[PDB]
RNA sequence: GGCCAGGUAGCUCAGUCGGUAUGAGCGUCCGCCUGAAAAGCGGAAGGUCGGCGGUUCGAUCCCGCCCCUGGCC
């Protein structure tokens, strides 16, 4: 991850070296921090703990038998000539050891009191302390122990453990990666406060070591990207050495845990610095050291324990005998400092950081190192840390350094890490910015961030140093000045914007049906687009339904649900479960958004050169290289259409209600539309339509298959709609009625037909027959009775017949029904009633 | 912009399209209609998606 | 449960025979008449659309 | 990635390490009741106990793999 944590008091400390008596509050300190652009996630003060907390030393342990759990009885020395009479039921120590004593009166973190308590059948003047039960740690399997020579019994506990510290958690941007430390941060924050730094990387805070000769034989292939591999001993440290607590408590605070002096000094200049570091026991290393390629088919065991499969992009050390390391993510076991290493070989390498990047991420080994390198660590403090570990690794455990070095830099030998000047005209951040900033301030803020400035006139030459490889371009140093300079100071101008068109038609016609079917009564979903699991198999489509071919997520939250909807229904289906389950029974809802509908498996297009402008066939090739993605509005309904009240009992859904839909999007949308029976899973197969425009079909409505419904759980009498936007044109008709100021004559035509005859093809066949006098048709009464025959059925029309020009007699609008009647005759077979 | 092999891209979890290396994805931000919109359109561009 | 245990491998044995022929009985024609309605949806719930 | 803890009726949850979940509260249905209701009283229906296999005469329960949440890296 991007996490970042150490505590203030360490920070103060690199900051307070160029910068004496230099000290914020937490508040205060997180707030800079926001501004210049590092995102705190927490601030976690240790504590607090109050009354008497002290250190103590073990004397004398007692077990206690007979119990659930081994229980101790413990005297322990507080520094005066009483000891002390503890109980603890840890067994994470021994005597001799130091610890850490809360007595009765004292306060622990959060408002425990500590008084002596009657634990056991003995008597328990206080407690020894956990890290958990100090808020100095997390830590609550066993008590603390501190290290020997830490304190002195007596000594004021809050003070031992630095209580008032305070540990700040920062997630730091990938593009910052010299900020994974003490030194960047520190740096940061010189650079906001206008401060002298000293940078403990540079030779007057780490001395180089004597350079006598080589330290190891050493094969570099180069072909691997690392850029730099320094080596050099340490020999003779004691095996029982331990860390001192100084620096055991600030990997605590890190989050590192603490295991032996040669890899705590690794992890605590690590920290320090940003440059991982690593230790190897030179006794267990055999040959030369090889820094290649993996093999195909190659594994290693790291310092885990773990085989790891190798890639053949994998960059290794080995030696003649095995695998030394998968370089910058983790060592391996064969050469791991052990309880018994005497003589360590340090190693400090910078590795590429892309490759890092792939192998950690293939073996999911996000180490401290691997995180490290991968947002590149700074290649000109190689040796210095290395030094800086040797030193301290020999004074901590009583080993001496060897005066040799192995320096590989490359070959050529790289004596100069500068990266490539830039050139920028000194007025650019203050065009960018919109503010007119004081004269240099530019190049002060640039040469604060450590970079080399030379003026040339109006024109800045600007060499980054060589930890901020992400400054490469002029707007990489704009973003230098203004965060330092503060956003805050950014005026607030609107830009001169263009006369813009508005909404298109398309745009405007997805309000118009959205209101319109809110207004029917229908409410709104947002429908998912991974389909459920077997939703097809449910709606028993055929294997070759055009519906089935899916476009396929390869990662998705339900590993069931992966394919993407080619229809909005099971989505809506889903909710209308949803609802219903939940006692709301009686619902209409409705989605407007796009499917996915892959005309071919899916095809990928090459990397195009980000340098340029792709060419329009480039772009074509593209989106021919996408699935079809067209808008569909859909909806579903169950239960009761409308509501029980003081007028009746309300009325169930129908299919009727389904088709209703589809009039009002099609009037919404200005177009008309046809509805023809059709068979259509999953829909009913006898009160199914298929709706066109024209000649196009543009969806389906009505109610849902039984089977379907059973199968799927759904209320019975469900019905749907389901209609593609994109197949209906978008429309501005421009109608130019006119009103005619003559009467009209009233009419009613009675038509017999067969009972699979629509409707609408006889309210069709009369229109066509009547001609232009026909100015209105409504079908008011369909009858089925004895009188009828089996099979056939009645249908009487209410028309309306008027004259743009002239009154009408009865015989002139009885000649156009007549009309109209032989019309029907013709085209549907209908015969006039009687 | 986003760097191949690189925490401004590795970090950015994507639901990606199957097979493995189509390089088809399900957008994470609507920035490539921002994209589309510049190889479409003349300067200059004011546009909301 | 309550026949003796060295009675109910015996007799369990027995049981499920007798219970899946019923099953088996019962599954045909589930799907026997379900089949029959899918058949007879078409014309016995047909409206005009 | 770990050994665990969880997925049980329409909703929210109990409970069983082999032959009945004598499951609860609410939801659904019937009767008395009301012009029609509801409550009240008296009763019923509904789960294939997360999926696919295996062991077994027989698996919600035992074994394996997998899917989905929690304890947490
Ligand atoms: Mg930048
Ligand atoms: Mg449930
Ligand atoms: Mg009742
Ligand atoms: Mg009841």
């Amino acid at each position: 991850s991007n996490a970042m944590r150490l505590p203030y008091s360490w920070l103060r400390e690199v900051v307070a070296v160029g910068a004496s008596g230099w000290d914020v509050t937490p508040g205060e300190l997180e707030q800079t921090l926001l501004r210049i652009g590092h995102e705190v996630e927490e601030v976690i003060p240790l504590g607090p703990v109050d009354g008497p907390v002290t250190v103590g030393r073990v004397a004398d342990i007692e077990e206690l038998t007979g119990y659930k759990k081994p229980i101790r009885a413990c005297a322990v020395d507080i520094g005066d000539r009483q000891y002390r009479e503890i109980i603890c039921g840890a067994t994470n120590f021994a005597v001799g050891d130091l610890v850490v004593v809360a007595l009765p009166g004292a306060t622990l973190p959060g408002g425990f009191t500590i008084s002596a308590r009657k634990a056991y059948g003995r008597n328990s003047d206080g407690m020894i302390c956990s890290a958990a039960e100090l808020n100095l740690g997390a830590d609550h399997s066993g008590i603390l122990v501190l290290p020997p020579g830490a304190a002195e019994p007596g000594a004021d506990g809050a003070g031992v453990l630095g209580l008032d510290d305070v540990v700040f958690h920062l997630a730091i941007t990938p593009d910052r990666g010299y900020c994974m430390s003490v030194r960047g941060l520190a740096r940061e924050l010189a650079c906001a406060y206008d401060l002298d730094f000293v940078d403990p990387a540079s030779n007057s805070r780490v001395p180089p070591l004597p350079i006598e000769g080589p330290a190891w034989p050493l094969t570099v292939q180069p072909e691997t990207g690392v850029r730099r591999f320094a080596l050099r001993p340490v020999i003779g440290i004691d095996p029982a050495a331990v860390s001192p607590w100084w620096l055991q408590r600030r990997l605590l605070l890190c989050g590192i845990r603490a295991t032996c002096p040669a890899v705590d000094v690794t992890n605590y200049v690590m920290l320090e610095l940003g440059h991982p570091m690593h230790a190897h026991d030179r006794n267990r290393i055999s040959g030369t050291l090889g820094v290649r390629f993996a093999r195909s088919g190659e594994t290693a065991v790291t310092l885990d324990g773990i085989e790891r499969k190798l890639d053949t992009a994998d960059v290794l050390i080995v030696d003649d005998a095995a695998t030394a390391a998968i370089g910058g993510v983790m060592g391996a076991a064969s050469t791991e400092v052990r309880a018994d290493s005497t003589d360590v070989l340090l190693e400090a390498a910078i590795w590429d950081p892309a490759a890092v990047s792939r192998t950690q991420r293939r073996l999911h080994l996000p180490s401290e190192a691997a995180r490290r390198y991968e947002r590149t660590v700074d290649p000109a403090i190689s040796v210095a840390a290395l030094d800086r570990c040797a030193r301290l690794l020999a004074d901590i455990a009583g080993g001496e350094v060897s005066p040799t070095l192995t320096d590989w830099r490359g070959d050529p030998p790289c004596d100069d890490w500068s990266p490539p000047p830039i050139r920028m005209g000194v007025d650019v951040p203050d065009r960018i910015a919109g503010v007119a900033y004081p004269q240099g301030t530019t190049a002060r803020r640039l040469a604060q961030i450590g970079a080399v400035v030379t003026h040339d006139g109006d024109t800045l030459t600007v060499t980054p140093p060589s930890w901020r490889p992400d400054l490469r371009q002029p707007a990489d140093l704009v973003e230098e000045v203004l965060r330092l300079e503060g956003l805050e100071v950014i005026p607030s101008v609107l830009p001169p914007a263009p006369a813009g068109r508005g909404l298109t038609a398309g745009q405007q016609r997805r309000r118009t049906i959205g209101r319109s079917l809110a207004l029917s009564g229908y409410v709104e979903i947002l429908p998912t687009p991974f389909l459920p699991a077997g939703v097809f198999d449910l709606w028993g489509l055929e294997a070759d339904d055009s519906r089935r071919m899916t476009t396929r997520v390869l990662n998705p939250l339900e590993a069931d649900r992966p394919q993407l909807a080619t229809t909005l229904l099971p989505a809506l289906l889903e909710a209308l479960v949803r609802n219903v389950s939940r006692g709301l029974v009686d619902v209409a809802l409705f989605a407007i958004a796009q499917v996915v509908q892959p005309t071919e498996q899916t095809r990928g297009v090459g990397l195009i050169p980000v340098d340029r402008r792709p060419t329009d066939d480039e772009i074509a090739m593209l989106d021919a290289s996408l699935p079809r993605q067209p808008q569909h509005v859909a909806a579903v309904l169950a239960g009761l259409r409308e509501p029980r009240g003081p007028w009746g009992p309300g009325r169930p859904v129908e299919a009727a209600d389904a088709f209703e839909a589809v009039r009002i999007i099609a009037r919404a949308s200005r177009v008309d539309v046809t509805l023809r029976p059709a068979q259509y899973l999953p829909w009913h197969p006898g009160r199914c339509a298929q709706v066109f425009v024209g000649e196009s079909s543009v969806g389906h409505a009505g109610q849902l298959h039984p089977a379907v419904i059973e199968r799927s759980g759904l209320p019975k009498g469900t019905c749907a709609v389901e209609l593609n936007l994109d197949a209906i044109p978008c429309s501005a008709p421009l109608p130019a009625p006119r009103v005619s100021p003559y009467p009209a004559v009233f009419q009613d035509v009675s038509l017999v037909v067969a009972a699979d005859i629509p409707a609408q093809a006889v309210a069709d066949a009369v229109r066509a027959g009547a001609g232009d006098l026909l100015e209105d048709i409504a079908l008011f009464d369909v009858f089925t009775g004895p009188q009828i025959g089996e099979h056939r059925k009645s249908l009487t029309f209410a028309l309306r017949f008027r004259a743009p020009d002239r009154t009408l007699t009865e015989d002139d609008a009885s000649a156009a029904r007549d009309a109209a009647v032989q019309s029907a005759a013709e085209r549907v077979g209908a015969v006039l009633r009687g | 912009n986003f760097p191949a092999d690189h925490p401004a891209r590795g970090e950015q979890d994507t639901f990606y399209i199957a097979p493995e290396d189509s390089r088809q994805l399900l957008r994470t931000h609507t920035s490539p209609v921002q994209i589309r919109t510049l190889l479409a359109r003349e300067l200059p561009v004011y546009i909301i998606s | 449960a309550v026949l003796p245990k060295e009675q109910r491998a015996e007799a369990g044995k027995r049981v499920n025979a007798a219970r899946n022929a019923a099953q088996r009985s019962y599954d045909e024609r589930l799907a026997t008449l379900r089949a029959e309605r899918d058949a007879a949806v078409l014309v016995a719930e047909g409206i005009d659309v």
